[PDB]
């Protein structure tokens, strides 16, 4: 049943981006693993140890102002933004997949000025917290200042935030 | 009544045997009683594809589900089972196995297994009767019926002694017919002891099994027969020529079975006076090949011959002759359409010939293992260094 | 006797992905080895000192739920997932190869969304239990929480479990 | 069921449920004497029922005397707790019910097979309660006629183990049978299964869709079959301490040296 | 009965003889008297695997079972044993122990040795008949029966005298022979008294050791038999080539001990 990403949109502040944003980029949500090799076993097996330092990042290719002036911003996690994509797929429905993301901007890199090509600056927020949904469905939430990793509802810190007395 | 949930029941099931999927088909026919459960019709040649089907059709404690399992247990292969009623004397049970047209209805017995192919398309291709072998009578039916067939037969001679296994070999020489004297010893869990088997029944299992993981063109010489222990007759074999009791029933054209708690067959040789068809490997061969060739050519039998009729079937037959030597079935060949003979008059009368002269792959045997212990790499090593 | 592969399906949990799933990856079935160079020889030779971390990877390019709804899951080998694939054959009779792997589902990477062009998630299970069968024949059975590597019935650390008193 | 347990009526009601349940029906039969209790044995063979015989002596702090009560209810306690610190695969045969103090009887234990109380009530398939002020259990087996289901831990292990089995297939019970529906179940069943073994609770397994039954007819009619063949874990029972005293260690030491 | 608990058995078992595990098979060709607990039917090769399988098979005070004992004492290795029931003259004892296909039935004797592949698969590597042996018509059976399977056959010659041992020797000239003259003097417990072996078995277990731990291809010569005693002749052993009987036995082309 092809599904497929046609069209991108992407918010900052409200602001729509209905414009310059030819890429964007979620989070790579990864584990940490650690590859766990251990008496009574070859071949290890690997354990959750926690996610990896998720960061976004979009590239707008125009000076836009809206986007710059949150670099550096004092108040770490006041960026927010949210990362709307439309799936289109073969049947036409297309589900609405959209990324909330409150982080810091953390970088931006405006590439080679060539007086014959799109500039295109670049931006990576350092993703703090993330909900990233599917047809209005909540499909993970990672919170790590609070521990709130909850693929679609049921939290899978509920466990050990417990155990920590938090 | 539909019970809705998940039944968890509790019952013995013992073990799932295990068996390679095969395709060579097998003509069984042994005795059995029919009673209540056993459903099958004493001369009607069934079909079946599992124990289970063996059991619902032939009494669990009956001969033939006895080679039912016996094959099983090598390989899960289409089987046709001919339950041959239990009849008193020898005499009358060598009769009744034996069959013949008798009952105008239908060929009963061996001859029985002739309906295998349009009923259910199992033409066997390794005939069997387990036990009922001893008796030179239904070996020699065994024998006439494999012809007109072109299906290896196997038997079981005489499980006591050597002397009588190599007199009875004696008795035949038809190329076809392929003997297993030792009567497998294997260890019956029912009654918690040492059966005793014909053989037969184990030796056309594991043909099946070799015929698929190896080829119908590989010997099953060497290879291991599934299930069972030891034999009625411990087999001994060593090496250098001498009176090794395998090498006498191998040089009377009779397989064994040698090796621990029965291991495996022995013996690629088969019943025959004539020298060129002394490897089952070189029967089998010339037979399925041709059925390869038949089942194929189903469309040259009939149809309007046209000027390239010749041709259409000179070259069909390239094509599979060729693809079987792709995979090691035989060693080069030569197919064409015999010109002394494809005549104005034969081909009016529908008739037409070609050749087909072929080599088959030489099943290695006997290597000689020459092995001299010298002095000469003494200096070599040793000697200060 | 020319082979190789023809088509290419994923199953997870049931679901099957007859869609979504232009790429999959078994697991690198390798050994440690460890070169052994030692005395009385010049050249290494090389010893089974267990296997590697198995990872395998698929990579829908559909926000599929399906997928995405077992990353980072409390349940370490919850995902389950069987990836099935026919090889065609010039003789017709296609050969199925098919690899069951109870694993962690690990990390999930979406590409760069560039408003056209296959988005492409990305997945890549931490493989602990694993069946590779060709022809519904069992060629590899390796679990390493049991100590099972068992090429085609016959089990190569049979003789380790008594060893080690298992 | 405590005291209510002596009757026949109620220890039959007691098995009738227990199988219709799979759930081990634990009896305390006829308190007073050894006869009683093995002829209350001798009227039983169901699997499930396992008897205590020697009802409890504890010290009733109310009423500052023996209490007597009825044993059944210590056994199926302490039963609980070597499922949890133990598992539910390991008897508990030599578990020391906690609380409590004698028995209404004293019950004799030695060794050298002889009339030893405790040999006699388990070898007519009655558990006891030996040692110290009603120290601990006393019986793996458990009232059966069939063999194969003399111990509890046979019972019980395979009983749990589908427990947890169908306590994770619930999805597998509806759902439109697809190609891999078989399969699917077949690999769920070798997850738990491995599982189980993993934790020691089996020692190996076998599961697989049982051929020669799985049809059209049965599938169109929702029904399928597998089998699970399994082994479980033979308590160690009867330590045989063979012991000869000799003299052979004595030039090896005392003479010179 | 079924004792639960932890039976404390006085029980006189007489010290672990303890045996490196070998590899290389011995068939052994003794006699014995077929009795009610020494089952084995005289004419069928069992297999033996320890002293308790040989008990239990054989008449614990049978030649067999000494001869058994005479290999274990030093490894514990796979033997297949052949019971030829006690004949009385020595020309009928010979006979009866070469055997030949004699009974339609089975290859009796050492025949019956050639049953030991595909029965067990414990093709006699080492050929050993104690006592049976002095006699020249059973060491020409064991030589030929010898070839017919690659396997040293160990004779044990006339134990008295040298003389005797010498002439013996020179009867034969056949590579697989290989000669054990002195007969070992070993002390039975069971009687209490100095017994008198063929020398034979020990050398054969001991030959079965030497694969094991040394190899199957390094000499057994001066290899330590375990077990055992003195001789039944005193060996002499020099150095300076003299006519030290050891010198000699070894120049005849015969091991001593």
């Amino acid at each position: 049943i092809p599904q497929t990403l046609t069209n991108t949109n992407l918010f900052i502040d409200g602001v729509s981006f209905a414009g310059d944003v030819p890429s964007l980029t979620l989070p790579k949500l990864a584990v940490k693993t650690e590859q766990y090799r251990a008496g009574g076993m070859d071949a290890p097996v690997s354990i959750d140890m926690g996610l990896e330092a998720m960061e976004a990042k979009f590239s707008t290719n125009g000076a836009r102002r809206e986007a710059l002036n949150f670099f550096g911003l004092a108040d770490q996690s006041a960026f927010n933004g949210v990362f709307r994509g439309s799936f289109k797929g073969q049947k036409g429905a297309s589900v609405p997949v959209v990324a909330t993301l409150r982080g810091l901007l953390k970088e931006v890199d405006p590439g080679d000025w060539k007086a014959g090509e799109k500039a295109e600056f670049k931006y990576a927020v350092a993703v703090s917290y993330y909900k990233l949904e599917v047809d209005g469905r909540e499909v993970y939430e990672i919170d790590p200042v609070n521990g709130v990793r909850a693929i679609n509802g049921v939290d899978q810190l509920a466990g050990m935030r417990n155990d920590l007395g938090l | 009544s539909f019970f809705h949930g998940v039944t968890v029941t509790n019952v013995d099931i013992g073990a799932r045997t295990i068996a390679l999927p095969a395709s060579s088909v097998i003509g069984l026919c042994d005795v059995f009683t029919p009673g209540a459960q056993a459903s099958a019709k004493p001369n009607v040649p069934v079909l079946l594809t599992s124990k289970k089907d063996a059991a619902a059709a032939f009494g669990i404690g009956s001969s033939i589900y006895l080679a039912c399992e016996a094959i099983y247990n090598r390989a899960q292969a289409v089987i046709v089972a001919v339950g041959v009623e239990t009849a008193e004397t020898p005499e009358a049970q060598a009769s009744a196995v034996i069959g013949g047209i008798s009952a105008a209805g239908e060929r009963t017995g061996l001859q029985a297994l002739l309906d295998g192919k349009s009923r259910f398309n199992a033409q066997p291709r390794l005939l069997v009767a387990p036990g009922h072998s001893a008796q030179q009578a239904v070996a020699t039916a065994m024998d006439g019926l494999a012809e007109k067939l072109r299906a290896i037969a196997i038997l079981d001679g005489p499980n006591s002694t050597d002397e009588a296994a190599v007199a009875y070999a004696k008795n035949f020489g038809s190329k076809r017919l392929f003997m297993v004297d030792p009567g497998v010893q294997v260890w019956d869990s029912a009654t918690n002891a040492a059966r005793n088997a014909p053989a037969s029944a184990y030796a056309a299992g594991l043909f099946a099994w070799t015929d698929a993981e190896y080829g119908f063109w590989s010997s099953p010489s060497n290879k291991e027969i599934k299930g069972v222990t030891g034999t009625s007759r411990p087999v001994e074999f060593l090496d250098g020529d001498e009176t090794c009791r395998a090498n006498l029933l191998n040089n009377a054209n009779i397989a064994t079975i040698i090796r621990d708690d029965g291991y495996r067959l022995w013996g690629n040789r088969t019943l025959s006076s004539d020298s060129k068809w002394a490897f089952v490997t070189r029967v089998r061969t010339m037979d399925l090949v041709m059925d390869a060739i038949l089942a194929g050519h189903k469309w040259a039998v009939d149809r309007g011959i046209t000027k390239t009729y010749v041709k259409d079937v000179t070259e069909g037959l390239r094509a599979f002759m060729r693809d079987l030597k792709n995979q090691g079935a035989v060693i080069n060949f030569e197919v064409y359409a015999d010109p002394d003979l494809n005549s104005a008059s034969q081909l009016a009368q529908g008739k037409v010939y070609w050749n087909i002269r072929f080599t088959d792959v030489p099943p290695a045997e006997n290597p000689n293992f020459r092995v001299e212990v010298t002095d000469q790499w003494l200096t070599e090593v040793l000697d200060v260094a």
